[PDB]
């Protein structure tokens, strides 16, 4: 049957920090993209 | 406390055959790249563990035979050897403990 | 009780009353001992009335094994294949005669619960009742609370 | 004392015909006089039940009990006798079909309470039964979905007829 | 209620617990390898870290000398700790004493573990090595990294 | 080469393949015993007594344990790649491999080739019967590439449309449905003559068979079958088809300044069940595989 | 110990009964049992049917060719020569064919004189079902003639049983008059159709096609379906009533869960009403002229 | 509350007849063979009637003289005994022994064969079924060596008669479940064997019983097994494997 698994199981010693940095930059960019909601398409106040 | 009646076999079955008391089936059993004697995740293999324990026991036996009596503890590092293998230049101040068997492939 | 013994339905073996009536009983294997005080009734029966019982209905064969035993028994097989074995241990001639007459009159069905003594094959004649019976139909079958 | 489980491996079958299936094998083996409790042996058997022999060995090797190693050795010797005598070639094509536990002969001892009274110490003993069948293990029974329940309910509502008349 | 509190009790009190931890620390300094329950080896590692730190801080200090004389009931282990294990970790800070978990014991079936210092003249334990950097997932990650590096 | 319905051609293909397999299995007289040795690392010094042209390495692994059957993709026979479903001939030595090994390269190549063949099989049955389709080849792309490609030639009437996301979702659903059913990768060392005689329809397949048979003097190709589909590939493949746990095709790219007609090139990414990742890495590999990648030179 | 013997004997008999009940032995034919007589059984079977059979015809019809082949194989594999009775057994083939033809023509004549509105396919399927294997096997098993049939295989395949049934029918036809055998086959075959539905013995595929064909043969235009009553159209248990109207006139009606099965039932009811084989028809007159 | 377990026995047959007793054991056979017969190397090539004589025919004449003096001894001990019809007797005895082994017969096989070859023919076949049958005999059987011993242990002598045999057999060994395992169905294969018969001469009755069978080292290999045989290596204990 299917066994338990996580995200850092089948990764080498030079891929875990790379994936961490990549996902960190990704979430930081996603948080910075939603900084000016008024200049986009705001709902009528 | 004292029961007023007697529990039935149906109640006993419902109490002892419930999935809460039954042993759960674990899914953490895999194989080992070396030797291979059925290991488990996050747990070291018993075969290599027994091997390294026997090796450490033999090394301690040799150390005790070289030291002799108790209350010693040298102030220098130690290094073990095997059949042949001349001591290197950076291992002059270290205690040499040679064995009487070939060097294994898992000890470098 | 009825919840501990199996039951069946009341029906014919091959519709005897419709076409022609046939004899359900076939063979009658009697076991009368040679010497003993437990088969006197069976001995007297085979002596006096077995000929009349065989001549009454030609469709029934009577077998007299005459095996020296202790309990006289009788085997009655029917057309369906049922075998009812009863013992005539210490019985008079009239009792054995009534027993064999009742065995010849009955068929091979079980003597369990009858379950509904009346049985018909065409129960519906003037149409079986349905919930839509005795209900008039409206114009174009228009359901209530509609506009068209 | 009765012994009828170790003798089932001697039932000889007549030679089959070319137009007959393969028919899986049946291997019976059990030990007698085992210092253990019947409830724990039955718990282990319920843990095993119908699984592969390798999976059962893997689960028993990491099972922290007293009878785990006993059942492991029983399965090992049964597989060995099957591949040596019962004409079995594949070692991983086996599965446990039946696995139960029994009760062994008991003795009587004393308990010594806190007064002149005492108890009856009954030495609890048990056994262990297991049967090995060749071929792949059968898949477990899948749970019936809503379609099966709907079909069963429709069949039940269609099977009902008129009652208490004719 | 034990919120934010460690200090796992073992003996009949704090004194017995400290004595057992000192005995375990002495055994670990001597033999460099001890199998014991997970809590015991965890506390032993936690104390050995600070022991190595204090031994590295200096030798002529009276505080470290008294601590080494108290936590070592064999006396001969003090010069060894001050002249071998202290100059060895001169380039490291607090990165040592690796902990590895073993299955169970063949007596009461208890969770145990084995810890040891770095280097170690004894053969190393079979470390749980990760997967090689040549599998499908690792090769795909390396390709994606090279692609994002060339595209940047 | 004549007008044939989209059923009788695969019917004759599969029955000719069955006749060829029957001839191959009946060419040997009785059962010759071989002595195959295990020169692995886990259980060294193990010799097996198997049959000739009948026994398979999967049956040999079944003699060990279930782990050797659950964690086995490709076998090593005298340094040559051998799949798990292929009869042996002479006596030699065998070695099992896995994905989590030292140098997993041959297993990765076999997995990529199997995924490409499965994509071709699932895409060759998802078009209109009025529109003829052709299968060019499956170029061996390295593991560093984003996704494997498979050139498919469509009809001349469809040289201006682009498949949206609905077609991709339908293709992924069909691939998952094909993975759900357990169908082995039955292969056979079929002679190149009968191999090219069975087809005699698509010129691309004939040219591919000629190019793959012109490299060896024995004129022996490697044909595979997935239930009822025959394709020409290089080297061995994977045993079971249930290894692929996550299967999803990316996009499609069309190359024009290379041939007058318009040809299609579909891509896709797949991950086995033993090396499954999280959803984040999954979408990352899905977005990265949508780019154009080619390694034909 | 407990002194006794009668209670021990009863307990041993109970043990033997439990043994024979848990492990049922293979049943043996009635001919190999001690209490058995072939001539007596033949006479009983001839006298129980209220007829006048003959010994030679019954002994010729109650055998089979497979039985003769088995007997000659057994007499040749051992060495005993028995050519003074085996060569005069006479197989029951021509008599079986004559009885089959007589039964078929009598059933067709009865279905023609009783149901004039029956088409050719209808009467053909009816006479095929009445001469089917299941009905004749059930009749032969209820008449206790399987134990008298000399043939191999204890369960007796349906082919041999139907063959010997047709053989004894032909023997009864050759012995007594045609009217006696006609009444016999009537009372032993037509009584099975009591309470059975028409299409259960016919098993058609498209009732609407045959219905519109019969209507075109009756100078009728074309039927059309209309929804009469309904109850529950959105629930899981729907009920509909489709009524077939021909020239603004209702002819039949059929219920159903959906509309397709309702129209099919209505077409079946209309086709059964057009053939005259309904539930309100005249029952078969089981009397003598 | 003071009870234990009884039933203390062992499953091993030790020595107990000759431990302080006056009753010995009257055997009816011996251990193995007296002298191993060496068939010629060119037996399969010269399987016809006869051929040209080889050089130095003294050894064959000496063997013939030994056989003749052994026949003279066994005739002086017990008269009225032929030699020409002895191969036919051995052939029919072998045939009836194989037939009773096929029909699962023991009370007759015990007296048909000796006490030595019975376990070798009843051990690895007790839980299996055989379909052996004789079809046709090819080359007639002949006697190749006649020897006899003179062991004076208990005053019992024996006369092993090595008689070759060449015919065609049909072997069909199934399994205890009904499936095939070793031989096929009706297959008229060709195989030869050297069977020796031993008879207890000092017995007041004496029956010619099959002693054993000797296989030459140059015999062709037997038919392969229909299944797959696994040969695992030794158990790798925590050390090292050098092989
Ligand atoms: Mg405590
Ligand atoms: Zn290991």
């Amino acid at each position: 049957g299917k066994s338990g698994t996580w995200w850092d199981e089948h990764l080498s010693e030079e891929n875990v920090p790379f994936i961490k940095q990549l996902v960190s930059d990704e979430d930081k960019a996603q948080l910075a993209s939603k900084l000016c909601p008024l200049k986009d398409e705001p709902w009528p106040i | 406390a004292a029961p007023k009646n007697r529990r039935t076999i149906e109640v006993n079955r419902c109490r002892r055959r419930n999935p809460q008391k039954l042993i759960k089936v674990k899914n953490n059993i895999d194989v080992c790249p070396e030797c291979g004697h059925l290991k488990q995740k996050h747990v070291l293999c018993a075969y290599c563990y027994e091997k390294v324990c026997k090796e450490t026991a033999e090394i301690r036996r040799q150390i005790g035979k070289q030291e002799g009596g108790p209350f010693k503890a040298p102030t220098i590092e130690t290094v073990v050897l095997y059949t042949g293998e001349t001591p290197s230049e950076q291992d002059q101040g270290k205690r040499i403990i040679e064995r009487d068997r070939k060097r294994p492939s898992w000890f470098t | 009780t009825a919840r501990g013994t199996p039951s069946r339905f009341l029906a014919s073996v091959l519709h005897n009353g419709l076409g022609r009536y046939v004899q359900q009983l076939q063979r009658l294997s009697f076991s009368v001992s040679r010497d003993g005080a437990s088969s006197r009734g069976a001995r007297e029966f085979v002596e006096r009335e077995v000929i009349d019982f065989a001549r009454r209905n030609p469709g029934v064969v009577i077998y007299v094994n005459s095996r020296p035993c202790c309990v006289p028994r009788v085997v009655a097989e029917y057309l369906n294949g049922a075998v009812r074995e009863e013992s005539i241990h210490c019985k008079s001639v009239e009792e054995i005669s009534t027993l064999v007459q009742k065995l010849a009159d009955q068929s091979g069905l079980d003597v369990i619960r009858i379950r509904k003594p009346f049985h018909t094959d065409n129960p519906s004649i003037q149409g079986q009742w349905h919930p839509f019976t005795n209900k008039p139909t409206t114009f174009r079958g228009l359901r209530p609370r509609e506009v068209q | 004392i009765s012994r009828k489980w170790e003798k089932k491996n001697k039932i000889v079958y007549p030679p089959q015909l070319p137009g007959e299936p393969r028919r899986p094998a049946e291997i019976y083996h059990c030990r007698r006089q085992i210092k253990y409790s019947k409830d724990k042996m039955w718990y282990l058997a319920k843990l095993i039940r119908g699984m592969s022999i390798d999976q059962a060995l893997a689960q028993l090797e990491f099972n922290d009990k007293k009878g785990a190693k006993i059942i492991k050795e029983v399965l090992l010797e049964a597989q060995d006798m099957a591949v040596r005598d019962h004409n079995v070639e594949f070692r991983s094509n086996l599965y446990i079909a039946e696995s139960t536990s029994g009760r062994g002969q008991c003795l009587k001892r004393i308990r010594y309470h806190g007064r002149g009274r005492f108890g009856i110490m009954e030495k609890v003993y048990c056994h262990y039964f297991v049967k090995l069948v060749e071929g792949p293990p059968p898949p477990p029974e899948p749970p019936k979905t809503a379609v099966a329940h709907a079909k069963e309910y429709i069949q039940q509502l269609r099977s009902r007829t008129i009652v208490h008349t004719l | 209620i034990s919120h934010g509190r460690v200090f796992r009790r073992m003996g009949l009190g704090p004194e017995s617990r400290i004595h057992l931890l000192r005995n375990l620390l002495t055994g670990l300094v001597r033999h460099e390898r001890i199998e014991a329950p997970w809590a015991r080896v965890d506390e032993m590692r936690g104390y050995a870290e600070k022991l190595i730190d204090y031994g590295k801080l200096g030798d002529t200090n009276e505080r470290a000398m008294r601590m080494a004389d108290f936590w070592l009931t064999e006396k001969d282990l003090i010069p060894k700790l001050f002249q071998v294990l202290a100059p060895r970790y001169k380039d490291q800070t607090g990165g040592y004493t690796r902990m590895l978990q073993i299955p169970n014991r063949s007596l009461d079936r208890a969770k145990m573990a084995v810890i040891e210092y770095k280097g170690n003249c004894l053969p190393p334990l079979p470390l749980p090595r990760r997967d090689s950097h040549l599998t499908l997932l690792n090769q795909l990650l390396q390709g994606l990294r090279q692609d994002l590096r060339q595209s940047q | 080469a004549s007008q044939l319905s989209p059923t009788e051609l695969t019917e004759m293909r599969n029955d000719l393949f069955n006749k060829e397999k029957a001839r191959q299995l009946s060419l040997t007289p009785r059962t010759e015993k071989i002595e195959v040795k295990h020169v692995g690392k886990t259980d060294p010094g193990t010799v097996f007594v198997m049959n000739k042209n009948i026994s398979t390495p999967y049956s040999c692994a079944m003699h060990l344990s279930e782990w050797y059957c659950r964690k086995s993709i490709l076998a090593l026979v005298d340094g040559q790649p051998w799949d798990m479903y292929k009869p042996l001939t002479k006596s030699c030595e065998i070695k099992f491999l896995t994905f989590k090994d030292c140098d997993p390269g041959e297993v990765n190549k076999a997995y990529w080739r199997s995924c490409a063949m499965m994509m071709g099989c699932v895409i060759e049955r998802a078009f209109k019967d009025e529109y003829m389709v052709n299968l060019v080849r499956a170029p061996e792309v390295p593991v560093i590439s984003g996704a494997f490609c498979y050139d498919v030639v469509l009809d001349s009437k469809l040289d201006e449309w682009m498949p949206t996301k609905e077609n991709l979702r339908s293709f992924t659903k069909d691939a998952h449905a094909l993975i759900y059913k357990d169908l082995p990768f039955e292969t056979l060392e079929v002679e190149a003559k009968v191999a090219l005689e069975i087809f005699q329809h698509s010129k691309y397949k004939v040219d591919f068979i000629e190019e793959k048979a012109s490299q060896n003097p024995e004129r022996i190709v490697k044909l595979h079958r997935i239930g009822d589909f025959i394709d020409v590939s290089e080297g061995p493949l994977i045993p079971r088809t249930s290894i692929c746990f996550q299967y999803e095709v990316s996009a499609v790219h069309n190359l024009q300044p290379t041939q007058p007609s318009l040809i299609r090139r579909f891509q896709g990414v797949s991950l086995p069940v033993h090396l499954r990742a999280h959803f984040t890495i999954w979408d990352k590999l899905l977005e990265r595989s949508r780019k154009m990648v080619t390694e034909d030179q | 110990v407990k002194k006794g013997f009668r209670a021990a004997f009863r307990f041993q008999k109970e043990l033997e009964r439990q043994r024979l009940l848990r492990c049922p032995p293979p049943p043996v034919r009635r001919s190999e049992k001690p209490n058995w007589d072939y001539h007596a059984e033949i006479q009983a079977f001839g006298h129980r049917l209220q007829e006048n059979f003959s010994l030679d015809l019954l002994k010729t019809a109650f055998v089979n060719s497979c039985y003769i082949k088995s007997e000659e194989a057994k007499r040749q594999q051992l060495g005993i020569e028995k050519e003074a009775v085996l060569l005069n057994l006479k197989s029951n083939q021509e008599l079986s064919e004559q009885g089959t033809s007589f039964s078929q023509t009598c059933l067709t004549q009865f279905l023609e004189d009783e149901y004039p509105d029956m088409p050719t396919e209808g009467i053909k399927n009816l006479v095929d079902f009445l001469t089917g294997e299941e009905v004749v096997c059930h009749v032969a098993r209820n008449l206790a003639v399987e134990q008298l049939t000399l043939s191999e295989e204890f369960p007796v395949p349906p082919a041999v049983l139907q063959q010997t049934f047709f053989a004894v029918i032909g023997a009864l036809l050759q012995s007594s008059g045609p009217e006696r055998t006609a009444l016999f086959i009537r009372d032993f075959l037509i009584t099975q159709m009591t309470g059975k539905e028409l299409f259960e013995m016919w098993k058609i595929i498209n009732p609407m096609g045959l219905l519109v064909e019969e209507l075109k043969k009756r100078n009728v235009s074309a039927p059309e379906s209309r929804l009469t009553r309904q109850s529950g159209g959105t629930t899981a248990l729907p009920l509909y009533f489709v009524g077939l109207y021909c020239d603004k006139k209702l002819i039949a009606e059929g219920p159903g869960e959906t509309v397709l099965v309702a129209e099919e039932e209505a077409a079946r009811v209309a086709l059964r009403k057009l053939y005259g084989f309904t539930e309100n028809r005249r029952p078969w007159n089981y009397s003598k002229p | 509350t003071e009870k234990e377990f009884m039933q203390h026995a062992r499953k091993a047959g030790l020595v107990i007849p000759p431990e302080k007793s006056d009753r010995s054991i009257h055997l009816a056979c011996t251990a193995g063979i007296f002298d191993a017969y060496v068939p010629p190397e060119g037996d399969a090539r010269i399987s016809s009637l006869s051929k040209e004589g080889l050089i130095e025919r003294t050894e064959r004449m000496k063997k013939t003289m030994a056989s003749q003096v052994s026949i003279r001894r066994i005739k002086d001990y017990d008269a009225n005994f032929k030699i020409k019809d002895f191969p036919e007797k051995a052939k029919d005895i072998f045939i009836e022994a194989h037939l009773c082994l096929n029909n699962s017969d023991h009370d007759r096989l015990h007296t048909l064969v000796t006490e030595h070859c019975f376990p070798d023919m009843t051990w690895d076949i007790k839980y299996k079924t055989v379909r052996w049958s004789f079809v046709e005999s090819l080359e007639p059987s002949h006697v190749v060596q006649v020897r006899c011993s003179s062991m004076m242990n208990q005053g019992n002598v024996y006369g092993q008669i090595t008689v070759r045999m060449h015919t065609r057999q049909t072997l069909a060994i199934y399994d205890r479940f009904g499936r095939l395992m070793y031989g096929q169905e009706d297959v008229p294969k060709d195989v030869l064997e050297y069977v020796v018969f031993e008879k207890q001469l000092t017995n007041p009755y004496g029956s010619w019983r099959m002693h054993t069978k000797i296989v030459p080292p140059w015999a062709p290999p037997k038919q392969p097994i229909l299944k797959t045989v696994m040969i695992p290596g030794p158990q790798l204990k925590p050390e090292e494997e050098y092989e």
